[PDB]
């Protein structure tokens, strides 16, 4: 798996490859790991896919019921009902989680929950076995305050890398795109995204 | 309690109202950027320590809570809402907006009027504060019943305080500031002992302000404190 | 085992072997491995057999339950929801991995679920010791929107594939049609391409070949 | 390693039961009788685990006397090893099983028959004509095989369980220290004093 | 008076009174309310009456919003009518977490009226003196109204009124109905059927109303909201201009 | 937060009526009049939608209810209460049987459950009793066709044809002249429909009468082919339309 | 080691035309020790007959449970229970002990007294039932069952040749199993009556 | 559950006191076999006979019982009954005794009486069985959990009448077939209808197999009944 | 009015009254007096024991809590056990969790709040007993007056008890005198035994009669009975 999340001047890009693998063979090659929990909060899993989406599922319920008394969450709210689950549980728990948002107040946020449940705000966040390979990569290439163009062309060399080299990441890069302007989902082929 | 009367009434609740009435008077007012809590402390006697049996609670550090009856059972409340504060920022990180908790203590107060092996509430609550989008300020009865106010008033002074309030919101709907409003509430509250006049009393302020405090519950004590006494012992002549 | 599950244009269908095993014994030669959850909603699952057929069973249970509460026709993901809840639970110690597939008011549904409780979603799915048998055949045939003739043709060929090549399975081909307007059609024995051959002697043994010792009626009345 | 035999002739059940306790390198007693009286024509022998086995034999005694009372009636031998087979069946799943066998040797007054029931730890029960739990019965069910008859005399039975003894004192690894004898018939349950030298 | 008056266990005639008494505490709001089918919506209308003006309007209100599609109004005491919508939300959410897909507004409805029956039948319990009436689109049976008061009982309606002038609202719109043969309001905005909900009100109750008089909800496919004071001032001057 | 009446609700009395199950009997007394009448190949459950409002749609509330493919209620007295009853029917056909033995149970024995459910709440602390009698109709191989009472008590009966609720006496007496053991299942729904005629005030249509049958096995009904075994439903509701066409030749 | 393994012993079923034959050794064992010649496998309820391999406590056990539940089932129902019901009734309580299995194979014989149709069934410790038509085998010798069953059997035997087809079965299997055999009955189950027929087979 | 200044306990008296007004049961016990005769509480035309049973159920295969009371209380009694029979032949390998079935239904009676606040069973028994200690054995058992050992009687509406009658006729040394006849006659003479007819009745005995050894309850079918009720010259 | 509202603490009165808490308050009347008083340095307990003959103890008013607190009882004796034992568990759990020794005020509360829960709940009764609370904490002196209703109350000086008013009007009398007795424990307790007297129609108050308490800046909480209450007669 190769998963991230970056903040830009609009908002908030999330970013993963689609290969899920049980040992060396592709059980799913066009998975959809970018996942909502609300409206503008998605997350992207990595670690145990029973576990994330067990976890993934339960924060749902949580912010639609949050929603329904009180209105819309905060992504810092989402970030913490994900620790909540993620820190009470790691005993039993193999979830890493990266949760990505966009509201009016707070513009763009990326929240990091890597193993052992602790909580990271971040400018942006990597995550996943392909990660690792990356991690020279987006530390030279990221700046603040990107535009959507330039934040979709760093996700995606940033990825492509992580797929070239982890062999537990491939298939298509999906993107979902969080601004006020509303959500869009994106999709990149190995044809392209391999030439670069 | 969990009885309905003939005509769809709860007597022992509109009894503890009574328990109500005949308590202390409380007032709120809802300022331009936060909200004023005052209360009457009767004194007894000269042997009560002055300042030292403090009536306004906190809840979390941006909620000031106040209540007439039944003082315990308003401790009872503020336990319960301390609770029910811990619980929402333990899982959702933020503290707990004003609407939501008042809420909680609604369906907590609504909930003792439901079995035949409760009573409800012997107290009425004034209490609110600051959030992401503002100051609230909020009564809730012994039924559960609560609205936003303006301004709130209960116990025995309340209909002259209902007046003073009244009047203020007439002649201010443009807002009126934190510091104004402390003033104003040491007035409606001297207005209010006017009832009371057999025995002495004392006077007790809190606020939380956005710009006065930081959106934190704070004791208005001191020279500010003095100086809203002062005001009230002018304008009572 | 060999299970597949193959979207098409109006509908899906689900297929799979009829072999069952105790280690390397077959012990029953055909077998169905094709269990219905609702009318609608068809189900095959590889792994622990008996785990499978009770997990199918329990919330197909739940499932008429919930649609006879709710007036509503049960859909997909509410067996996917229940199952995965359930499974997750028992933290893979119940060992049924599923393709779940079939028809309901707001479309057509084609679902994998794995013992510890994640479920995946896809046009095509295979599942079992015949799996990468089945998956081959898959990724070399299967396009976008299939006809109803081309996906039978295309998950019995999986189904095939398994058959030749994985010793886990064999015998026959079972499948189960689900269009979106229609009732779901299940095709017992859809292919027999494994009959025994007829035996070159008769083993039928001359009465009184075995020695009895003593003998009683026995009583079954009362 | 404990010596546990039972022997159904005609008219009686006999029972013999080694009299050693042993704990390391040290024989504690030579006089032990593995033995309880459950009701007047029923005998229970036991071997195993070293707390276990009187525990549960006294439980056992226990409640068939609770049961007698009750009912004013002694149940028969087939209802009793129903009764301690269901028990040790339970056992075996509970927390801490009963690591104990028996062999319960009854006079059913009812039928007029003796009866012996071999069960072992889990709730194996089997009705033997002759039983031995634990390395003993490696020598003597082959002894009995040869030897035993179905109409054989109280006097017979107790010559045929001498052959079983004498063949394990001449081939067992441990010193089990003789064994007592005990007979079940018609007029309840008596135990033979001579056996160790008669 | 005896235990039959006081807890609900039956009466000699079979009647249970605890359960009469909460049909009464309904109205002890004296508010009227108003559910109609349009062609793609479904829409509620409730007075606001806020006779305190230490009052913040805003607060006040007997309209919820139960999930993303059901909306609820509510006829009864505050206490009550926020216990049930409580309960309704958590019962929304969660019908969603375990089955997968959003509780519909009639299932709603018979779960409320089944937790209604319980208050009826145990005798520590009393009932809700609340009526509730639900509203959405559904994705399966469209625009639905569903509405469940103390008894436990529940059923849809093609339009309906609560509260204690429910009769003249009621007689209003079956006298329409009657007109138009058919059950619902043909009519492609909601912001004409909102116009329609208002001026039928209006007629049978011989009221004007101002916009700080009226409370509005409106469910769509896939949305159920509220109107802003503004929203329902557009509204008023729109039914002038003819009416 | 915790009962303070964990003892009976219902008592004996000093001349020994049980007063809280005779009271909920009366309640039973004024409902809408429900009834069963049963054939040689079938059995027929029949009862009136009397509705609250005209406003109200009456297709969304049904009183004849599918318990398991083979079974069927209907219901005199408090609606509400027999709602949540045919939950727990329909439930404890799975829990207690279907979970079991992989079958439907047979009508006697849900019945027996249903009964089971009914006399609880008869005992139990803090509870009323039902305030309901139903009808169940069912079919099952080893048994035929059978209909069956249920009453707030908890008793239940075996009937030839039976009413409840309003006009009882009267249809029951109307039933007793009218029934015989070589009624087919179309004349057994001729006289539901008579005898229901009695007992109706108002219009009387398939718009305003409720009408279920236990026939034979409706293959249209199951929704998949390819198990010869599985034949589909015996339980099912007459259309609207069904009705007023048995209404034209009454 | 291996619960299963412990007691030793076979059960065999098998279709014929208009009958069933169920079958089982006699053997009780304690590992090599041979303790019991006389423990029989083979149980009925009714018209319907449970075969039983396994740790012996569980077959005593299971007879106990099923002798039960299907006396309780006949009072309610006033019927006795039948061959397909049972099978489904034996599938649910094992898999009641799920993650505290017995260890058993059980075998289902019997013939439904309404169709007249000849019923066989199998099952594993967890109650995954194996819906066979022909035979069924089950036990410490179980391979060695299914090779002559494979070999010996056809379909539409009379009664007094499946005997024969069963018994042979039976014995030859049991005699490549150390664990098997010391003895072996047989039943032939018509519709209207059944006959029980005790083998002589090897003693070693 | 309480006491009375008298030391009565109401509610088991007023349970009594209900039972008095269910049809009658009668039980006699004879040197090869039992009786139970019972009738039912005045019904229709239209009630299906031939699978109804409101007053005599089996425990097991040598045990039965005849109800006066609640039906449905019974039915939650008789069920409880039915596993603890089985309980024992589990246990111990053998049919219960009759005593011990009876005595444990007694004291689940008895503990309604004692503690919990719950209403007792308004439930009378009559249990005929068999078994190797005691033969033939008949009993009864009301709300209070009092049990007591019969060679007649009879439960619900008229004892008083229907015992009088039992004691003059009955004699130890009587057949089933003459025990069938006293128990049908004391019935007709009690009966609070015109005639005491089939449709009107449950009977059942427990013989000796037809022929064989064994014991064997005969639960009557409705033809049965109307044929024996004219062979004793009731027609 | 009183009829049919007072069979339970869980029913209130057509006046909003609760009688079962007025019943309990008249408990605490019918017991026997105890004065409470304090300086800015020291916190004193002065109690009337009562005997039930002339052959029997004279029953304790004053129990101890912890080294810097304690309170004296008038009403149902138990209750007062039960009351003080949760307080010593408070103050004990204070020192061990949080090496933090209680604030009186905190004790106050702690109290309130348990009384509460018994005027509120069914089958229950509420506490039968009165407390005065004395103790010296990190912000000096302080006497609290504990009522069974929840009420507490911070004072200088008050008594509590059968004619207890007439000690309570001379404190209030003497106010100005007593809060100034800083760093003299004798005329504090001097003050005390003066207060108690203006309660007596009993009699002389004897060495068996009499029970005082201290507590302050450099004093722990110290009972004094019998011999050594001589000094003060
Ligand atoms: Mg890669
Ligand atoms: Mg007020
Ligand atoms: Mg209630
Ligand atoms: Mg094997
Ligand atoms: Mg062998």
């Amino acid at each position: 798996t190769s998963i991230m999340a970056v903040t830009f001047k609009d908002g908030v890009i999330l970013g993963a490859d689609s290969r899920t693998t049980t040992g060396a063979y592709i059980a799913n090659r066009v998975t959809d790991k970018l996942t909502r929990v609300h409206d503008k909060i998605w997350c992207c899993r990595s670690g145990s896919a029973a576990d994330t989406q067990a976890i993934a599922d339960i924060v749902q319920y949580h912010l639609e019921l949050y929603t329904s008394q009180y209105g819309t969450p905060s992504t810092e709210t989402a970030a913490s009902v994900f620790k909540e689950l993620c820190y009470e549980n790691k005993d039993n728990l193999t979830a890493g989680i990266i949760v990505a948002g966009y509201d009016d107040k707070n513009k763009g946020e990326v929240y990091t929950i890597p193993l052992g449940g602790s909580v990271h705000k971040l400018p942006y966040a990597i995550a996943g076995s392909g990660s690792t390979f990356i991690y020279g990569y987006c530390d030279k290439n990221f700046r603040e305050n990107m535009s959507k163009e330039e934040t979709v062309d760093f996700i995606k060399h940033s990825l492509s890398q992580a797929i070239k080299w982890d062999g537990s990441s491939g298939g298509v890069i999906r993107m979902v795109v969080l601004t006020a302007a509303g959500v869009e989902r994106l999709i990149f082929y190995p044809d392209e995204y391999e030439q670069l | 309690n969990s009885v309905f009367s003939p005509d769809g009434r709860n007597f022992q609740v509109e009894y503890a109202v009574k328990a109500v009435e005949n308590g202390t008077t409380s007032i709120g007012i809802k300022c331009n950027d936060g909200v004023v809590f005052a209360v009457e402390k009767l004194i007894t006697s000269k042997l009560l320590v002055p300042q030292k049996n403090v009536k306004i609670q906190v809840v979390d550090r941006h909620i000031g809570c106040v209540y007439s009856g039944l003082i315990p059972d308003g401790r009872h409340l503020v336990n319960r809402g301390r609770e029910e504060a811990a619980s929402f920022k333990k899982l959702y990180k933020t503290p707990i907006p004003i609407p939501a908790f008042a809420d909680r203590l609604g369906q907590y107060v609504q909930a003792h009027t439901l079995y035949n092996s409760v009573r409800p509430f012997g107290v009425s609550t004034i209490f609110g504060g600051v959030d992401k989008n503002g100051a609230h300020l909020y009564m809730l009865e012994p039924s559960g019943s609560y609205w936003g106010y303006k301004g709130a008033a209960t116990g025995k002074g309340r209909q002259s305080a209902k007046a003073e309030l009244e009047k203020l919101v007439d002649h201010h709907p443009e807002g009126l500031s934190a510091r104004e409003a402390v003033k104003q509430a040491a007035k409606i509250i001297y207005l209010a002992h006017e009832d009371n006049k057999e025995k002495d009393f004392e006077l007790e302020i809190s606020w939380c302000s956005l710009s006065e405090t930081n959106g934190l519950h704070k004791f208005v004590k001191g020279d500010l404190l003095q100086e809203a006494i002062d005001f009230a012992q002018k304008e009572i002549n | 085992t060999t299970i597949v599950g193959v979207k098409f244009n109006n509908g899906v269908v689900i297929a799979a072997d009829t072999r069952s095993t105790q280690g390397p014994i077959v012990a029953d030669k055909n077998c169905a491995k094709l269990h219905r959850i609702s009318p609608k909603i068809w189900c095959a699952g590889a792994g622990t057999a008996a785990d499978t057929e009770a997990v199918t069973q329990l919330i197909g249970s739940n499932i008429e339950l919930h649609s006879l509460y709710t007036s509503r026709e049960p859909r997909v993901v509410s067996a996917l929801q229940m199952l995965k809840q359930h499974l997750f639970k028992y933290q893979g110690h119940i060992g049924a991995y599923l393709i779940v597939a079939g028809v309901d008011p707001t479309g057509s549904h084609l679902f994998s679920i794995h013992a510890h409780g994640s479920t995946d979603v896809g046009y095509y799915l295979s599942l079992g010791s015949g799996s990468l048998a089945a998956m081959a055949v898959l990724e070399s045939h299967w396009k976008q929107d299939l006809t109803k003739e081309e996906a039978i043709k295309l998950a019995s060929d999986a189904i095939q594939a398994g058959i030749w090549n994985d010793l886990g399975s064999g015998s026959n081909v079972d499948v189960c049609v689900m269009e979106i307007g229609k009732d779901a059609e299940y095709l017992r024995n859809y292919l027999t391409p494994n009959v025994r051959e007829e035996k070159q002697k008769s083993y039928k043994f001359p009465r009184g070949t075995t020695a009895v010792l003593k003998e009683s009626i026995v009583n079954i009345c009362d | 390693m404990d010596i546990i035999l039972g022997i159904r002739v005609q008219d009686s059940v006999i029972l013999a039961s080694s009299k050693a306790v042993t704990r390391g390198i040290s024989v504690l007693k030579d006089s032990d009788d593995k033995t309880r009286q459950l009701s007047p024509h029923t005998l229970m022998s036991f071997a195993g685990e070293a707390g276990d086995t009187v525990q549960f034999a006294e439980y056992i005694q226990a409640n068939i006397q609770l049961y007698s009372i009750r009912e004013d009636y002694e149940l028969s031998p087939q209802a009793v090893s129903s009764f301690v087979r269901q028990e040790l069946a339970k056992s075996i799943r509970s927390r801490r099983p009963y690591q104990v066998n028996v062999l319960i040797g009854g006079y059913d007054k009812k039928k007029n028959k003796p009866e012996l029931y071999q069960i072992d730890y889990l709730g194996t029960k089997v009705e033997l004509p002759y039983g031995a739990h634990g390395y003993s019965g490696f020598y003597t069910f082959s002894l009995l095989d040869h030897h035993y008859r179905p109409d054989m005399t109280t006097e017979e039975g107790l010559d045929l369980l001498k052959l079983c003894v004498q063949e394990l004192e001449k081939r067992m690894p441990m010193d089990f220290k003789g064994v007592i004898v005990k007979i079940v018939d018609k007029d309840g349950i008596r135990q033979v004093d001579d056996f160790q030298a008669q | 008076a005896g235990y039959d008056r006081h807890i609900t266990i039956f009466s000699p005639e079979g009647r249970l009174y605890q359960v009469e008494y909460a049909f009464k505490a309904t109205n002890q709001t004296n508010i009227n309310s108003l559910a109609v089918r349009g062609k793609d919506c479904t829409v509620v209308i409730s007075q606001k009456k806020v006779p305190d003006k230490l009052l913040d309007p805003t607060t006040v209100s007997y309209i919820f919003c139960i999930s993303r599609t059901i909306g609820m109004v509510v006829n009864g005491p505050i206490p009550d009518a926020r216990n049930a919508a409580l309960r309704a939300k958590a019962e929304a959410a969660e019908f969603r977490y375990k089955y997968g897909y959003d509780m519909p507004c009639d299932v709603l409805a018979k779960r409320m009226a089944n937790l209604s029956q319980i208050y009826t039948q145990r005798a520590y319990m009393r009932p809700l003196g609340v009526i509730l009436t639900f509203v959405s689109v559904d994705e399966e049976l469209g625009p639905s109204i569903y509405k469940t008061d103390p008894a436990g009982y529940y059923v849809g309606y093609k339009a309906t009124a609560t509260g204690p002038k429910q009769q003249e609202i009621t007689t209003n719109l079956e006298n329409h109905f009657k007109k138009s043969k058919i059950d619902h309001i043909n009519e492609e905005s909601w912001e004409k059927v909102v116009e329609f909900a208002i001026t039928h009100m209006i007629d049978a109750l011989g009221t004007e109303f101002s916009k700080n008089d009226l409370e509005v909800g409106v469910a769509t496919k896939d949305k159920f909201f509220t109107l802003s004071a503004e929203n329902i001032e557009e509204r008023l001057v729109a039914i002038a201009e003819q009416d | 937060m915790t009962d303070r009446y964990s003892f009976s609700l219902t008592t004996f009395s000093p001349s020994g009526k049980l007063g809280q199950i005779d009271y909920a009997l009366t309640a039973v007394k004024q409902g809408v009049t429900s009834l069963g009448i049963k054939a040689t190949n079938g059995v027929v459950i029949a009862t009136e939608k009397k509705s609250s409002s005209p406003l109200a749609m009456s297709e969304t509330l049904s009183k004849v209810s599918l318990l398991t493919p083979d079974i069927g209620a209907v219901y005199s007295g408090m609606g509400p209460d027999y709602r949540v009853l045919v939950d727990k029917s329909r439930k404890v056909a799975h829990t207690s049987y279907k979970r079991i033995y992989g079958e439907y149970p047979p009508t006697k024995l849900l019945v027996s459950e249903v009964a089971k459910i009914m006399q609880e709440a008869t005992q139990s602390g803090g509870v009323r009793p039902f305030g309901v009698s139903l009808l169940i109709a069912g079919h099952d191989e080893f048994n035929g066709f059978s209909l069956y009472q249920v009453d707030p008590s908890g008793s239940y009966f075996p009937w030839k044809a039976t009413a409840i609720g309003k006009g009882s006496v009267a249809a029951k007496t109307f039933l007793e002249k009218r029934w015989n053991d070589e009624l087919e299942l179309e004349d057994a729904i001729h006289i539901a429909l008579l005898t229901l005629k009695e007992s109706v005030e108002g219009e009387f249509n398939g718009d305003t009468i409720e009408l279920a049958i236990i026939g034979d096995e409706n293959p249209d009904l199951l929704g998949y082919t390819g198990i010869p075994t599985d034949k589909g439903p015996r339980f099912r509701k007459l259309t609207s339309q069904e009705i007023n066409d048995r209404l034209e030749a009454l | 080691s291996d619960p299963s393994s412990i007691n030793g012993g076979i059960v065999v079923a098998m279709t014929g035309k208009d009958c069933v034959a169920i079958a089982c050794d006699l053997r009780l064992g304690s590992q090599s020790l041979g303790v019991s010649n006389k423990f029989e496998k083979i149980f009925h309820y009714g018209h319907v007959f449970l075969g039983i391999t396994g740790l012996a406590t569980d077959v005593t056990t299971l007879n106990e449970m099923f002798r039960y539940k299907t006396n309780l089932y006949k009072l309610k129902e006033e019927r006795a229970i039948e061959p397909e019901t049972f099978t489904q009734l034996v599938s649910s309580s094992l898999y009641e002990r799920r993650f505290g299995p017995y260890f058993v194979g059980p075998v289902v014989a019997g013939i439904n007294s309404k169709s007249g149709k000849p019923f066989i069934a199998g099952f594993d410790l967890i109650g995954c039932i194996d819906e066979a038509k022909d035979f069924i085998v089950s036990g410490t010798a179980s391979d060695q069952l299914f090779g002559m069953c494979e070999s010996l059997y056809e379909p539409n035997l009379e009664p007094e040749d499946l005997f024969e087809t069963i018994s042979q079965a039976l014995l030859n299997a049991a005699d490549r199993d150390a664990l098997s055999g010391w003895g072996a009955v047989v039943y032939i189950i018509k519709k209207d009556e059944v006959v029980k027929r005790y083998l002589k087979m090897r003693q070693d | 559950t309480i006491f009375s200044p008298e030391g009565r306990l109401y509610q088991v008296e007023y349970a009594l006191e209900s039972i008095s007004h269910a049809g009658t049961a009668i039980g006699i016990m004879a040197s090869d076999g039992i009786v139970l005769a019972a009738e039912r509480k005045v019904t229709s035309t239209l009630l299906e006979q031939d699978t109804s049973t409101e007053k005599l159920y089996k425990l097991n295969d040598k045990i039965a019982v005849a109800v006066a009371g609640l039906t449905a209380d019974a039915e939650i009694l008789i069920n409880t009954a039915r596993i603890h029979a089985q309980n024992y032949l589990k246990t111990y390998n053998e049919d219960i005794p009759v005593e011990i079935l009876v005595r444990r239904l007694s004291d689940i009676k008895q503990g309604y009486t004692q503690h919990g606040g719950l209403r007792p069973f308004g439930v009378s028994f009559i249990y005929a069985g068999y078994d190797d200690r005691y033969g033939y054995q008949l009993y009864t058992s009301n709300p209070s959990g009092n049990y007591t050992g019969w060679k007649a009687i009879s439960v619900g509406a008229n004892t008083s009448a229907a015992q009088t009658l039992l004691q003059m006729d009955y004699k130890d040394d009587m057949k089933v077939d003459d025990a069938i006849e006293l128990a049908l006659k004391t019935l007709s003479k009690t009966t609070d209808s015109s005639a005491l007819t089939y449709d009107r009745l449950e009977f059942a005995t427990i013989r000796k197999g037809a022929n064989d050894g064994e014991v064997y309850q005969k639960i009557f079918k409705p033809q049965e009944i109307k044929d024996i009720l004219v062979k004793t010259g009731i027609t | 009015f009183r009829n049919n509202y007072d069979g339970d603490t869980v029913t209130f009165s057509p006046t909003g009254r609760l009688f079962q808490v007025e019943y309990a308050l008249e408990a605490i009347k019918q017991g026997s007096v105890t004065v409470g008083l304090r300086s800015n340095t020291h916190a004193v307990l002065v109690a009337l024991k009562r005997n039930a003959d002339e052959l029997s103890s004279y029953q304790k008013k004053i129990i101890k809590c912890d080294e810097h607190m304690g309170l004296s009882l008038a009403g149902l004796a138990p209750d007062a056990r039960v009351l003080s034992n949760y307080l010593r568990q408070q103050c004990n759990y204070s020192s061990l969790v949080f090496n933090r020794k209680l604030a009186v005020e905190r004790a106050g509360h702690l109290l309130c709040d348990k009384a509460q829960k018994n005027t509120q709940s069914y089958g229950g009764r509420p506490y039968g007993v009165g407390l005065l609370i004395i103790g010296y904490d990190k912000s000096g002196a302080h006497l609290l007056e504990f009522q069974p209703s929840g009420n507490v109350t911070e004072l200088y000086g008050t008594a509590i008890g059968a004619r207890s008013q007439g000690a309570k009007t001379y404190l209030e009398r003497t106010l100005d005198t007593f809060i100034k007795i800083d760093g003299n424990p004798d005329e504090l307790i001097k003050a005390g035994v003066e207060a108690i007297s203006q309660s007596l129609r009993d009699e002389s108050l004897t060495v068996d009669n009499l029970s005082i308490a201290i507590v302050g800046k450099d004093t722990p909480f110290t009972i004094y009975d019998g011999e050594a209450v001589a000094k003060y007669i």
